[PDB]
DNA sequence: ATTGGCCAGCTAGGATCACAATCCCGGTGCCGAGGCCGCTCAATTGGTCGTAGACAGCTCTAGCACCGCTTAAACGCACGTACGGATTCCGTACGTGCGTTTAAGCGGTGCTAGAGCTGTCTACGACCAATTGAGCGGCCTCGGCACCGGGATTGTGATCCTAGCTGGCCAAT
DNA sequence: ATTGGCCAGCTAGGATCACAATCCCGGTGCCGAGGCCGCTCAATTGGTCGTAGACAGCTCTAGCACCGCTTAAACGCACGTACGGAATCCGTACGTGCGTTTAAGCGGTGCTAGAGCTGTCTACGACCAATTGAGCGGCCTCGGCACCGGGATTGTGATCCTAGCTGGCCAAT
């Protein structure tokens, strides 16, 4: 019979159990008063990665707490970022969250994280 | 006393000239001696290949609604057929152009 | 006469057209000098072989057949010139 | 009257009429086919020549062409071409 | 007011120059180039037009295939602009060399 | 306690297997492979040892050159790990094909 | 007498490929590449052996002589020196 | 007494002594050189053959070898080889 | 009455056998007739190339402080010389290995 | 209520130490390289024949040169988006080093298909002359198709409308 | 008396429009594809003759098969860290478009080198027969080189030390 016409092959190459940070009016006031570039470190903690500085104000303001529980592996992953931060920026994260600005490094870690597990007015 | 001369071609049922092939073989000094069936077989082979090419090309012509085969239809026929493209992969066909191939990535979304 | 510096006659847009035929969408302005140099090399080879056949025949016209045969040596056989 | 250059055009034409009676072919295409046929022929014949010296053999017979074909044409071409050639040479020997 | 987004007309151009077969390099400049090259091997050569035409078909084919390969490389680097490093690469892999 | 940083011993290994010439594939497995392949073309073939040896030299050379080219590609993508997309690329450019 | 040697391509073991790559100057190798490169190899050998066995069938011998293999490669455009070519 | 297979070994060995009197050569190397010489020879001779048919010419003379050489060997090899060959054939014709 | 037989080789001042070349040319059916000076010239060419290869290889041997050429030396000689590498670029030399080439990027800093 | 310094602690880089890898020097033996011998076949030598190819002469094709006009392509610039490429971070997939398994390597024996050579002979192909009809060039013509223009469709970019948030005013607070 | 709802302004997504690139269809006039004819010479036909290659028969080298120790390598898994690759944001260089400049292309004319042919004749190579010594294989023997044990050197990885910075409390403001 006739051949079959074999064609060629070619090489072709977070809104958990809390109130939103925009609904928590004091935190919304801080997020409106600070320059957007302050928020990067917070969004890094909130999502384990900071997004665009264009969306960053939305990304922090729309957050309503972690869905998780304290002591869990995700909480430990939040402690990793907070322990890798430094006390001045941790006290700024306290200030914009309306948290009091005192504490040793490990207290700043646990106190910020206990709040961001359940952020409320 | 002389049988009616009929070309070996006829004896073979081919369109390509067998005798011409024979002559070329002996004129090419491929060997001091050339068997009788060799030019027959060779002619047949060439004929076949030609037929194949011309078939595919003409198909491609009917796809361009073109009745007459031009160098592009050969290029299309060959490159679209894997078996030939392997045969003729080192070959550049004048006035053949290229087979349309825009790499996927290059197209916008 | 001494023809000189004719390689610029392979003008930028002509390289751009060849690239388009290749399916090239975007071309860095540095390509042009590279592709001219490449092309000069190529020609040098082809023409050396063609001229050499010519010399051997003692013709003085480089003949289409000579170019085809040169290419055939390079493994670049050309169909459509009497090969 | 001057020296006349042999080509294969008319045969290609005949083949083409067998395959596509309604279809014609441009001169340029014919030059392509001429060159192509010549090239294939050269490859096969040269292969045969070498494959015959290789065996300290002097004669290209159907066996050498067949072998050469199998070497050069890849797969389905090899098969069909071989089969056809065999058919043709059979028919030739029968008459 | 009308202005194509960069890369649109380019894609139209590609579709055009692939559908087409005509010679992409102006003939007369290429001819004068060929003659310039020959001038190093033999003085006062004469080229049949057909010969020049053949060389052009060959040189175009060569470059075209070169750019195909080059483009392949460039895409494979997740780039889109082909750069000389991509051509040099293409040649090095083909076994052509600097 | 001693542990080479990853990529050191690798570099030592490279320097070794380039200074050396000996056959990099175990001979007997390659032999059995060759015969496995032949089994499709002709039943109960017999291979001169020399033939197998030739095949091996060829096979090794081919792959070696392939990896050279592949590595070139991979570096050209600013990568270090050669991957199958790099081999496929190498072949496509050489004119070998899938 | 006659035994099928199926599924023997895995005999081109991972470390062997690793050694060949090192000869190529390859520093770091994906773990998935090995099945790809076996497939590549198999292809290559298929072609070579095809041509070799072809020659042998023509000579009417039943043993693919080294001379066949070298000549096969020569046609692949990959001439091999050192076996009587 | 059995069929004896021609090679070039002894000549290669002579050459080598002219180039490196203190140096010897392994058998394997010799097999390489044999193959190499054969390959070069084949390329040149085949080129000559084709370049003679190309001219409708029947006879390979010094001119065809010379041309073939120029084609195959790149640059400095071409030059020196041509020069040497010319020298040799000159000396041959002189005596 | 018979002049002292001296090989054409001697007449040419070559180490390669001219007569052997001649015989091969006629046994290869390159052409029905082979000119007298063709085997001379050819032998000379081959001789030259051989000489070149061996020279380079032996050089490379003294660099390995090795007195005797082995395939690796040939591989080194050839690949390190551009002109030959161009000539023999499609050639795989059994037992030759590879020319040491660690790409710059791969080296740590 | 804020700011600067101190003790303790921490981290980075330059150095120090240890060890493995690499190299180097020299002794060992072993086996493949290199030399010698007689034979034989291939190379050489001489005389003959013809024919391939060098050379000269003629024709005339076609390559070169040059001009002018038209015009599309090339060039140069302005402009702005998308792209390349730098940066950072993360996860995991490689790499590395253990112990374990396994089958590669080696050497040996036994078996024999099949490589290789030789002799017979004749089917096959070379060569020749005589035949001739297939194939080439010239010419004539006539349909395919490249081009043009109008209409239609599609694709692309530009634009508008609506949904949402933020800012100011009047009315509410 | 002051500022949050109401409206106005800004922005993003969907919808809409403009318009120009593509397609489709007819018509048209062109000129190359295709047929015809006559002539030529390469294909054919028959006969003859050498001749090389199919074939059987032979000898034996070399491939295959199987076996059993000995390692070295392949293997699997644990551990971890360097890598690939997703994100990100910068500069900008490359595209796109416009207006101006250049020369490619056409075509037309004129000139002549040199392609291509033919005819002469002759040096060169095929060929044959006789000659012979260069090259082969077989034997032998002996030096290069792989190896290995011991040192020496370098490269790598791990470690210590010196330095600068950070935090809480105390001292000073």
């Amino acid at each position: 019979g006739k051949r079959e016409k074999k064609k060629v092959e070619r090489l072709t190459m977070a809104q958990g159990k809390g109130q939103k940070l925009c609904e928590i009016e004091r935190i919304h006031f801080f997020l409106s008063k600070k320059k957007t570039d302050e928020l990067r470190n917070l969004h890094k903690l909130l999502y384990n990665r900071p997004g665009t500085v264009s969306s960053l104000k939305k990304n922090v303001g729309q957050f309503s707490g972690f869905p998780f529980e304290k002591g869990s592996v995700q909480y430990k992953k939040k402690e990793e970022m907070l322990k890798k931060f430094r006390n001045a920026m941790l006290k700024s994260i306290c200030e914009v969250l309306d948290l009091e600005r005192s504490g040793v490094n490990s207290e700043l870690v646990k106190r910020i994280l206990n709040f961001l597990m359940h952020p409320k007015p | 006393a002389r049988a009616k001369a009929k070309t070996r071609s006829s004896r073979a049922g081919l369109q390509f000239p067998v005798g011409r092939v024979h002559r070329l073989l002996r004129k090419g000094n491929y060997s001091e001696r050339v068997g009788a069936g060799a030019p027959v077989y060779l002619a047949a082979v060439l004929e076949y290949l030609t037929a194949e090419i011309l078939e595919l090309a003409g198909n491609a012509a009917r796809d361009n609604k073109k009745t007459r085969i031009i160098p592009r239809h050969l290029q299309l026929a060959i490159r679209n057929d894997e078996e030939l493209n392997k045969l003729l992969g080192r070959v550049t066909i004048a006035q053949g152009g290229v087979l349309p191939n825009i790499q996927a990535v290059l197209l916008p979304k | 006469k001494v023809l000189r510096d004719n390689i610029q006659g392979i003008t930028k847009p002509a390289i751009r057209r060849l690239a388009r035929r290749g399916g090239v969408k975007r071309i860095s302005g540095l390509i042009y000098e590279e592709t001219r140099g490449v092309l000069k090399v190529f020609l040098e080879n082809v023409i050396r072989d063609a001229v050499t056949y010519t010399e051997h025949a003692k013709r003085k016209t480089v003949t289409a057949m000579d170019v085809v045969y040169a290419l055939k040596r390079q493994g670049r056989t050309l169909y459509g010139f009497g090969g | 009257k001057r020296s006349r250059k042999e080509s294969y055009s008319i045969y290609v034409y005949k083949v083409l009429k067998q395959v596509h009676p309604d279809t014609g072919i441009s001169s340029k295409a014919m030059g392509i086919m001429n060159s192509f046929v010549n090239d294939i022929f050269e490859r096969i014949a040269g292969e045969a020549s070498r494959l015959a010296h290789y065996n300290k053999r002097s004669t290209i017979t159907s066996r050498e062409i067949q072998t050469a074909v199998r070497l050069l044409l890849p797969g389905e071409l090899a098969k069909h071409a071989v089969s056809e050639g065999t058919k043709a040479v059979t028919k030739y020997t029968s008459a | 007011p009308h202005r194509y987004r960069p890369g649109t007309v380019a894609l139209r151009e590609i579709r055009r120059y692939q559908k087409s077969t005509e010679l992409l390099i102006r003939k007369l400049p290429f001819q004068r180039l060929v003659r310039e090259i020959a001038q190093d091997f033999k003085t006062d050569l004469r080229f049949q037009s057909s010969a020049v035409m053949a060389l052009q078909e060959a040189c175009e084919a060569y470059l075209v295939g070169l750019f195909e390969d080059t483009n392949l490389c460039a895409i494979h680097a997740k780039r889109v602009t082909i750069m000389p490093k991509d051509i040099q690469l293409a040649r090095r892999i083909r076994g052509e060399r600097a």
